[PDB]
RNA sequence: AAUCCGGUUAAGAUUCCGGAACCUGGAUAUGGAUUCUUCACGGUAACGUAACUGAAUGUGGAGACGUCGGCGCGAGCCCUGGGAGGAGUUAUCUUUUCUUCUUAACAGCUUAUCACCCCGGAAUUGGUUUAUCCGGAGAUGGGGUCUUAUGGCUGGAAGAGG
RNA sequence: UAGAACUGGUACGGACAAGGGGAAUCUGACUGUCUAAUUAAAACAUAGCAUUGCGAUGGUCAGAAAGUGAUGUUGACGCAA
RNA sequence: UUUACUUAUUCAAUGAAGCGGAGCUGGAAUUCAUUUUCCACGUUCUAGCAUUCAAGGUCCCAUUCGGGGCUGAUCCGGGUU
């Protein structure tokens, strides 16, 4: 259901002690029209609902991966 | 012979009235403390159509003395009323057109509607859409009132009876020409089951008493005594006289 | 529908005035003008008895 | 509303819209072409009558 | 003439605090810098104190009477001014643009207005401007 | 235009019911579906539903009245009759 | 009658038609007439009567509708009730107000 | 009172499987918000805000509603242009013929007639509808508020389906 | 939507689809209904006109009775015949 | 005589709510001794409000935080009218 921007809301959520599993999504698109990039989705699944995260750039899903908390069981890809 | 229909809508089985969209019984408001003392006002909201009876209705609320509560009532527009207006009913409420007050109240000739018969039943005379009485005569010998009833005969009633002030709402009716028989069709569709009236001459001699004949004629008098009995009584009952009348009207 | 309202804040069944969620606006503003101006007219009826009364 | 667009640029008045509108409620004026040469007639009228 | 002196009472015909009292402080007629229309800024009361009786105990009398404040600007078209008065010279000073914003003074303003209204309605003077408007 | 010589608004019935009986239902549907003058706000806006019951347009003021005009001639002088009963009590 | 006391305020003085105005008038304390009609509805009526003692200005019925007073101040539209505030070479402000 | 999609068997599916939801009844904690102006602030207003006590009792709303007629707007369909694939016809002709190009319940931001609010003051009467109604009981105009049926965008969800 | 050349062995709403018309008379005004398994009519019905009863401890009717009922959530511009 | 009765029987209404008599003020009333008399005896410009054994006054209780009695709302007869 819901999409949650904020990213230090995301490291709140990914530690609500709840949130069993996540998974992350690798999308492809392009900007305007001009040229491809990578889309990131990360989605954790609450007791109820299903949290998504974009990031557009690469730059910050590769630090973002690396906060997890490694507790979490996380389906990438 | 069979049992004939004017016999047969007693047994009131699908002749009764088709009570659905009605909004309830007119009554007046029950005769209380506050009415037959002082009097009482009331805000009369949304004056509405009613299904079958001619006249409109009026959604008149008064306040009940006795709990913190609305006793909302159904009183018979008058005409002239609107909504918004204040209505007082009682013994000592002003005469203005539609606060309703005890007969033994008003001067003579002054032209009430919706009038009770003996006092305490809440809404008995002149009721349908365009009639009134005329209290023409007081009698504070033993507090009788000498009424006109719209028919014309006029009639002795008690004087702590109680009726509202004017003509009631809807006056003219019966002056269109009902042009065709769908009017009369969805008109008489949210009375009862009078409608379409078959003509006892055409029918069989099992069906009624006109019937037979090689012609369509009746037979004997068309006129039955008052005293013939249920089953006969088909045609002009206890007629006294017959036949178009001459002469001019008001008579004596 | 009717049972919906059962769940939603209360924020979605109410303006903040006084008489908020039932009557509207100038309704509202109407029994104020009324209420406020009859029982100023109210008081005039007493001091009228006070007067002509009292010069009986 | 090329009437419309006539009054909010400014290239007519109000009063001879309103004049014109109930004109073009009837019939007076088979199309677009032809209530424009009509605005062009009244309006160089009262350009002459100015 | 003029009947929007700085003391009358008024009542309130719109916004949030409809058919609540209030008391002009300060009238501007001709308008301001904002708010281009004559609007006054007036000091009222959201709460009534509550009816208390001879039987209500001594603290039990306290949380009866127990009065809450407000300040507003208010157009004169949502404001009824009625005959009645009220000294208003207590609080002057306190109400005024400055007043208004920076949000944090009026909780400052609001307690002087409690104080003064309270040390009215003790000792009770003004027994029309306490009484809550029915309806 | 004047689009029909006399019937006017009973031209729907078109060639049925008679002519007397249409000049009469059209004495009375004139007054019936014309727009009539509120008491109250000033407006020409008294339009009748729901026979006997005359709504204001605006001003939602709702007078009850005659079944195809406002007050007919037979009720109007009772109020008069009213306006002059109620004068014998006081002066 | 009254009336041609009014058409000489109207076209000799100053005045203001129709509430919202005589109450600008009013509560600015220009006002020095308020005329109103008879069909006016009794709550405008008080609210009305209710401004004019603050001001304590006097009230003039007019007896007859709004329809007739917005013909008898020389318009054409329903006026409900005016406010005379300068009155030119009529004098109503001192007849029977 | 409350749910949809995708898949599944020889025969069941809004019921099974996977995913995404909601509603009621009941438990209960943690955070948030309220509080020394003890039961919230903002906005001139229409009203707004994640919340923001409230018994008896009264009142009001939704439930709740005819039929016909055009008018607007949406959905699905129909038609159709470019383009990425596949199949057909080809003695000649035809940038051709057929076909796939899809997106749910639910959630978040946003979107309209109508109604309403503020300023203002209207006759050389002005707005405005296919349809003549509306304005000093305040129109036109400037500026705002709301319902969200509906639509867009993002999540669901492309990892499904084609 | 109108119009113009031009052409067809004068053909062209090309298949489909798709009113016969007029002068009259008897009669019922009409639209509607009915003998489902022989009659759909000039019958019936209807609007419209008129008449009769009746002011509720009432009019007409039902029930074996009853502290029963229909018209009546009615009131003479109404109900009933 | 058809008069007068209410207690039988009969009818009607109300969550059987203020009946009947007496008094209390005013006031029409004229006094032929002093009151012989009858009427009144909280609400009318307004689509607001009216609910917590009732506020007030007065006496208790043992002063807690509260409760109770009378009056405010005249007595008498219990015949719902």
């Amino acid at each position: 259901a819901r999409e949650i921007t904020d990213i230090k809301q995301f490291l709140e959520l990914t530690r609500r002690a709840d949130v069993k599993t996540a998974t992350v999504k690798i999308n492809k698109k392009l900007n305007k029209a001009g040229k491809p990039f990578r889309q990131t989705k990360f989605k954790v699944r609450g007791s109820s609902s299903l949290y998504t995260l974009v990031i557009n750039d690469a730059g910050k899903a590769k630090k973002l991966i690396q906060s997890l908390p490694p507790t979490l069981k996380v389906n990438r890809l | 012979g069979r049992v004939i229909r004017n016999q047969r809508k007693g047994a009131g089985s699908i002749f009764t009235s088709h009570t659905r969209l009605r909004q309830g019984a007119a009554k007046l408001r029950t005769l209380d403390y506050a009415e037959r003392h002082g009097y009482i006002r009331g805000i009369v909201k949304q004056i509405v159509h009613d299904s079958g009876r001619g006249a409109p209705l009026a959604k008149v609320v008064f306040r009940d003395p006795y709990k913190y509560r609305l006793r909302e009532e159904i009183f018979i527009a008058n005409e002239g009323v609107h909504t918004g207006q204040f209505i007082y009913a009682g013994k000592k409420a002003s005469l203005n057109v539609g606060n309703v007050l005890p007969l033994g109240s008003v001067p003579e000739g002054t032209i009430v509607s919706n009038v009770e018969e003996k006092p305490g039943d809440r809404g008995a005379l002149a009721r349908a859409s365009g009639n009134y009485v005329i209290i023409i005569g007081h009698n504070p010998d033993e507090n009788k009132t000498r009424v006109r009833l719209p028919s014309g005969a006029k009639k002795v009633i008690s004087s702590d009876a109680r009726g509202v002030i004017g003509v009631i709402a809807g006056g003219g009716r019966v002056d269109k020409p009902l042009l065709k028989a769908g009017r009369a069709f969805h008109k008489y569709r949210l009375k009862r089951n009078s409608w379409p009236k078959t003509r006892g001459v055409a029918m069989n001699p099992v069906d009624h008493p006109h019937g037979g004949g090689n012609h369509q004629h009746i037979g004997k008098a068309s006129t039955i005594s008052r005293g013939a009995v249920s089953g006969q009584k088909a045609g002009l009952i206890a007629a006294r006289r017959t036949g178009l009348l001459r002469g001019s009207q008001k008579t004596q | 529908r009717p049972r919906q309202y059962a769940t939603v804040s209360k924020t979605h069944k109410t303006v903040s005035r006084a008489y908020g969620g039932s009557r509207c606006a100038n309704c509202v503003k109407e029994r104020i003008i009324r209420a406020f101006l009859i029982e100023e007219q109210k008081i005039v009826k007493k001091v009228v008895k006070e007067q002509t009364e009292a010069a009986k | 509303r090329l009437l419309a667009k006539y009054r909010d640029a400014g290239k007519i008045d109000k009063h001879l819209y309103h004049v014109l509108y109930k004109e073009s409620k009837g019939n007076a004026f088979k199309h677009k072409r032809a209530l424009v040469e009509h605005i062009i007639q009244a309006k160089a009228d009262a350009q002459r009558e100015k | 003439a003029k009947f929007l002196k700085a003391g009358k009472v008024a009542v309130v015909v719109r916004g949030r605090y409809a058919g609540k009292k209030v008391v002009i402080v300060k009238p501007h007629d001709e308008g301001s810098k904002s708010h281009p229309f004559g609007h006054a800024l007036v000091a009222g009361i959201e709460r009534y104190p509550l009816k208390v009786t001879k039987k209500h105990g001594a603290k039990k009398v306290a949380k009866r009477t127990k009065i809450k404040p407000f300040i507003k600007v208010v157009n004169y078209n949502h404001l009824l001014p009625t005959r009645y008065t009220l000294d208003v010279e207590a609080f002057k000073s306190v109400v005024s643009t400055e007043t208004f914003e920076q949000p944090s003074q009026r909780e400052e303003a609001k307690k002087v207005v409690k104080k003064a209204f309270e040390e009215r309605h003790q000792a009770g003077k003004n027994q029309w401007f306490f009484s809550k408007l029915r309806f | 235009a004047k689009r029909t010589k006399k019937v006017g608004i009973t031209g729907k019935y078109g060639v049925r019911y008679g002519s007397s009986l249409r000049r009469q239902v059209k004495k009375l549907e004139i007054q019936q579906h014309a727009r009539y003058d509120c008491s109250f706000c000033g407006k020409k806006t008294v339009k009748r539903g729901a026979a006997g019951i005359w709504t204001c347009s605006c001003c939602k003021k709702t007078v009850a009245g005659g079944a195809y005009t406002v007050s007919t001639a037979a009720a109007a002088t009772v109020r008069s009759t009213i306006r002059r009963l109620r004068e014998m009590v006081e002066a | 009658s009254i009336n041609q006391k009014l058409a000489l305020v109207i076209k000799s003085g100053k005045y203001t038609l129709g509430y919202k105005s005589t109450v600008k008038s009013l509560r600015q304390g220009k006002s020095k007439l308020i005329i109103i009609a008879a069909n006016t509805p009794v709550l405008r009526k008080s609210e009305l009567e209710y401004y004019a003692m603050l001001s304590k200005t006097k009230v003039y019925y007019f007896q007859g509708g709004n329809n007739e007073l917005g013909t008898a101040v020389g318009k054409l539209f329903r006026v409900g009730v005016v406010s005379i505030l300068e009155a030119g070479d009529s004098d109503i402000l001192t007849t029977l107000a």
